[PDB]
């Protein structure tokens, strides 16, 4: 059974270099072309690179522009992707893929007409100049003009933290229904910002206490913020 | 060099439906086209290769067709596991390339968003920054437009948004949008409005507040 | 009585001890002299099954040619994965000679003599031989050079012709000369191959008609390879020790399958210092070409093709292939198999 295992993921400064590796097993490594495919946050799959079975040739997606290098080690059935002069736009999950040709007969040579039959689990590369930072938590107070006899919304704004993730519960996990914790957005500052909201009966405001429990492990930050009306 | 364009951008389906995704290449690529499935948390999965060949282990509910520039993926008898993002890929040139993707979500009754606007907390304003948040809660379909207005001036470039995954129970989405201004610029204006456009609304809904108000 | 079997064959040749030509040097040590009077005998009423695509004779020849090239065309610089091998790379004499493959005592080679034998299945006119015919270990892609010709009709060979994944070997019954030249005294790497467009197109038409027999009279189209390594997108071969890369776009030109294109086809070629090794061992770097006229005239005796396929379509599209050099040896060893007494 084919197995592809990536490693070398992590953080790197823009303009910096980072080498990914893919350890292959369950098939004859020397017979197959190998490659890489990535998916950046909020974007689609992107053809990064493929190297021939013989390992003397490699080809790259248009965005690479001479920045990347591939190599393979037949002694340990490993493929490498050296990435240089990385940018924030290169932040993505990178997948190791095995390449199968539509047609037999090319031997060790790479030919057009192929498909990515097997995929690794992927490894995350984050290209950032930011340093570890804990979030500021601000209340999203329920509107005083909240609908009478209806439903009100309140939440917590988790702003300016790095890296991902943060975790958010309400009332220490007591309140779960109606909770929406949104995906973080990457701000121009290079820091992430996230919101968590919950809808509740407007009648419960001024009687019911609502605390959001924010946890950011990288900075070992644990915050509790009571969200009161007005 | 070769651009792959998928259509539609997205579509909804019920269990048991048949749906078709199309892929167009900017030039002839013979049958050198593959289809992949992508679901969050797992890597891409090959479905179809060489335009028409079903990959080993893949359900025959998936089939591919086309030759030249126009291709299609058909999913018969849609199952819950099929709700995913789908990508075409040409392998005709030495360097291959992917389509932009087409995602399939679960059809439900149209639901307009419950809209809420939150002013920046005094706590944050003390830091010299003002974040104005607008919530669009539990709506369907996913398409929604948020338009920030400050003193009725249409904003742009100073907001970001994100959307939840389709809810497993009620099949709805929620959206949060954040307008970020300096404290200076925030104090400099009065009315802050969040204008929401959605299929479920007869006309755009606006929620707003005046800076100095309880 | 006998049975199918695999054994370590030995080779024979007419190599000369005085030659510095590298094939002669290898064969002088590796092979025995040929039999000036070899023993072939018809087998009265014997039907034997052959399978060219599963013939271990091919594997042994592959190993020999790799061995020969290791000793003969060692690069100045070899790059394999994460290592750099430097070795002396003097210019040498290079011109393939025929190699015969022979069975040891206790074995014999059965030879298929059916005039249109396609490479697989039963053969009715069978004979037994001591050794194969003389096979030149010519390494090339797309076009099979300096080989043997089919005796009767053009033969289409494939493990499974309905499976488009399987490679196609077209065996010609009339050869077409390809005249490749790097002329002497701008670019020392610029070369070209000349073919009689009249001879070629007529053969290509015959190949077309033969392919129609197998594919329900469908329209047969030829197209260049859409992409990949240069060694298989181009006609790759070695002439006088120099590695040639020739563009065969003009050879697979459907317009001439009646516009006046009966003239000389001049394929543009390039001699490269850096090559991807057919042996699968990374890339190799050689010194720039020798001075003077570099010339090789060869017989095109076969063609390697891949079929696009397509689920229904009105056409069948074929593109020149190759790269797996084992298939080169298959195109000659197809009618032989080893058996044990
Ligand atoms: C079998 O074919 C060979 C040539 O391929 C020929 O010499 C021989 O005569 C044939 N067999 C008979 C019985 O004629
Ligand atoms: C070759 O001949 C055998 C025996 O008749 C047949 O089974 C096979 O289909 C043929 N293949 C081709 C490509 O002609
Ligand atoms: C080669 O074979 C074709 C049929 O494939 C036939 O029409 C032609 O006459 C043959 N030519 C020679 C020289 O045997
Ligand atoms: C030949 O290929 C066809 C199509 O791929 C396939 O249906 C058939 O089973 C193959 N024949 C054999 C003997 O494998
Ligand atoms: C090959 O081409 C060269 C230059 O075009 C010519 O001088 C030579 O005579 C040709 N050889 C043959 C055998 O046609
Ligand atoms: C090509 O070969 C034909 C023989 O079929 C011959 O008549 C013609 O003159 C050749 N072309 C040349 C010599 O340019
Ligand atoms: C071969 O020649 C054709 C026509 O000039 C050209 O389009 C093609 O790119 C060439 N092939 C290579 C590998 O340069
Ligand atoms: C085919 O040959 C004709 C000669 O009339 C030429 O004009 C055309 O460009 C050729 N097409 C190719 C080489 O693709
Ligand atoms: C084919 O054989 C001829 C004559 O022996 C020779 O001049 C030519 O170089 C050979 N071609 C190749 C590719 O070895
Ligand atoms: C190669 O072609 C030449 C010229 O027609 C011919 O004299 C020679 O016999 C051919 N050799 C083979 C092995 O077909």
């Amino acid at each position: 059974e084919v197995q592809l295992s990536e490693s070398g993921g992590g953080f790197v400064k823009p303009g910096g270099s980072l080498r990914l590796s893919c350890e292959a097993s369950g098939f004859t490594f020397n017979n197959y072309a190998m490659g890489w495919v990535r998916q950046a946050p909020g974007k689609g799959l992107e053809w990064v690179s493929v190297t021939s079975a013989h390992g003397g040739s490699a080809y790259f997606g248009e965005f690479v522009k001479g920045r990347f290098t591939m190599s393979r080690d037949h002694f340990i059935d490993t493929v490498y992707l050296e990435m240089n002069r990385l940018t924030v736009e290169d932040t993505a999950v990178y997948y190791c893929v095995r390449v199968t040709f539509y047609h037999e007969g090319s031997g060790y040579y790479y030919r057009a007409g192929n498909y990515f039959d097997s995929w690794g689990q992927g490894t995350l590369v984050i290209v950032s100049a930011a340093s570890t930072k804990g979030p500021s938590v601000f209340p999203l107070a329920p509107s005083s003009k909240s609908t009478s006899g209806g439903t009100a919304a309140l939440g917590c704004l988790v702003k300016d933290y790095f890296p991902e993730p943060v975790t958010v519960s309400w009332n220490s996990g007591a309140l779960t229904s109606g909770v929406h914790t949104f995906p973080a957005v990457l701000q121009s500052s290079g820091l992430y910002s996230l919101s968590s909201v919950v809808t509740v009966p407007s009648s419960s405001l001024g009687t019911q206490t609502y605390i959001c429990n924010v946890n950011h492990k990288p900075s070992n930050t644990k915050v509790d913020k009571k969200v009161e009306p007005k | 060099d070769i651009q792959m364009t998928q259509s539609p951008s997205s579509l909804s389906a019920s269990i048991g439906d048949r749906v078709t995704i199309t892929c167009r290449a900017s030039q002839d690529i013979a049958n050198y086209l593959n289809w992949y499935q992508k679901k969050s948390g797992t890597p891409p999965k090959l479905l179809i290769f060489g335009a028409t060949n079903l990959h080993h282990g893949v359900s025959p509910r998936f089939s591919g067709s086309g030759h030249g520039t126009h291709f299609s993926l058909t999913i018969t008898n849609v199952q819950h596991e099929d709700f995913a993002n789908y990508f075409c890929q040409q392998s005709f040139q030495t360097v291959g390339s992917f389509g932009q993707g087409t995602w399939v979500d679960i059809r439900r009754t149209v639901a307009a968003p419950s809209v809420f606007i939150f002013p920046p907390s005094d706590e944050q304003l003390k830091s010299g920054t003002a974040s104005v948040v607008c919530l669009l809660n539990n709506f369907y379909p996913r398409e929604a437009k948020v338009q920030w207005k400050v003193d009725n001036a249409l904003q742009s470039g100073n907001s970001q948004e994100s959307v939840t995954e389709q809810d497993s129970k009620d099949s709805t989405y929620s959206l949060s949008s954040t307008l970020t201004l300096s404290k200076a610029d925030y104090e400099k204006h009065k009315v802050y409005a969040c204008e929401v456009t959605h299929q479920g609304l007869s006309s755009p809904v606006t929620k707003s507040f005046n800076r100095g108000e309880c | 009585v006998w049975k199918d079997a695999d054994t370590t064959l030995f080779c024979a040749s007419d190599a000369k001890a005085h030659e510095t030509e590298v094939h002669n040097v290898w064969a002088t040590h590796a092979c025995v002299p040929t039999d000036p009077n070899p023993q072939e005998i018809h087998l009265e009423n014997v039907t034997e099954n052959f399978n060219m695509w599963k013939n271990n004779m091919v594997e042994q020849m592959q190993e020999d040619v790799i061995s020969l090239w290791d000793q003969s065309l060692q690069p100045c610089v070899k790059l394999t994965g994460g290592s750099v091998i430097k070795q002396a790379c003097p210019k040498i004499s290079f011109d393939p000679i025929p190699i015969h493959y022979c069975t040891p005592a206790g074995y014999v080679i059965l030879k298929c003599n059916d005039k249109n034998f396609n490479g697989t299945g039963p053969c009715k006119n069978v004979s037994s031989v001591q050794c194969t015919h003389g096979i030149k270990p010519v390494v090339s892609t797309q076009l099979l050079l300096n080989g043997s010709l089919a005796e009767e009709e053009i033969i289409i060979r494939s493990e499974n012709l309905t499976n488009n994944a399987k490679t196609i070997i077209v065996h010609l019954n009339k050869s077409v000369e390809i005249n490749c030249t790097r002329p002497s005294n701008g670019d020392i790497r610029k070369a070209y191959c000349e073919i009689n467009g009249t001879k070629w197109n007529k053969v290509l038409k015959q190949v077309t008609e033969k392919l129609k027999e197998h594919f329900n009279n469908k329209t047969i189209i030829f197209q260049p390879p859409s992409g990949g390594d240069l060694e298989i997108t181009m006609h790759h071969f070695n002439c006088r020790g120099e590695f040639f890369y020739c563009n065969t776009t003009q050879l697979f030109n459907n317009t001439c399958i009646m516009k006046g294109c009966n003239g000389t086809i001049t394929l543009p070629c390039k001699i490269k210092q850096i090559i991807n090794m057919w042996q699968g061992t990374g890339q190799a770097m050689y010194a720039p070409p020798i001075d003077g006229k570099i010339n090789c005239v060869s017989n095109i005796t076969g063609i390697l093709l891949t079929r696009d396929g397509g689920a229904n379509t009105s056409n069948e599209t074929f593109r020149p292939g190759g790269g797996n050099i084992k298939d080169n040896w298959r195109s000659e060893l197809y009618k032989y198999k080893v058996v044990q007494i």
